[PDB]
């Protein structure tokens, strides 16, 4: 059951290819088109494209949202 | 007017009046004319942007809205 989770998340790093700058490699820019997204600043751009880009990730485990359509 | 020049290749100007050394001209109109033609000067020395920076003149725009 969750082995076909990994291979879901596996398969939507190979949709993510076949472009030459590969999302995972710089930070995008936030509304003003004058500074980066807070968080990707931080942390590191590939640690943005996983927690935020993919999963939508939450603070905790009690905290749950919607489906998130992407990963469905 | 060119002062306190160094190996590393830094230096710090100024720009005057044409014949009028008491007339220094702003540095915030002195930013704007570089911004203008920043460009311009880093393809005429080869250099781009990162080797030829002017402490205090950072470069702004440029969305990358990639796909459609
Ligand atoms: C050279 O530039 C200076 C500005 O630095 C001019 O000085 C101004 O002169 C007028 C009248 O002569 C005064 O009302 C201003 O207050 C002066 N400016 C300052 C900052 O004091 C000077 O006139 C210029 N010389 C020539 C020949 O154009
Ligand atoms: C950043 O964008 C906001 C709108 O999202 C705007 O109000 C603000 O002035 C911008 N900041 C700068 C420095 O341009
Ligand atoms: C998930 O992403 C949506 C937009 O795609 C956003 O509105 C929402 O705040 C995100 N969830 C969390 C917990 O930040």
């Amino acid at each position: 059951l969750y082995y076909n989770t990994i291979i879901s998340w596996i398969m939507w790093y190979l949709f993510n290819s076949f472009q030459e700058p590969l999302p995972w490699s710089d930070c995008p820019l936030n509304e003003n088109q004058t500074g980066y997204v807070d968080e990707c600043a931080r942390s590191s751009p590939v640690d943005y494209f996983w927690y935020r880009e993919t999963l939508n990730i939450s603070t905790s485990i009690s905290d749950s949202g919607s489906i998130q359509w992407w990963m469905l | 007017r060119v002062a306190n020049l160094k190996p590393r290749i830094s230096f710090n100007f100024f720009v005057t009046a044409p014949k009028n050394v008491s007339d220094i001209i702003p540095r915030t109109e002195v930013e704007k004319a570089i911004r203008m033609s920043r460009s311009r000067i880093n393809d005429a020395f080869r250099l781009n942007d990162n080797s030829l920076e002017f402490l205090g003149i950072q470069p702004t725009l440029g969305p990358p809205n990639q796909p459609p």
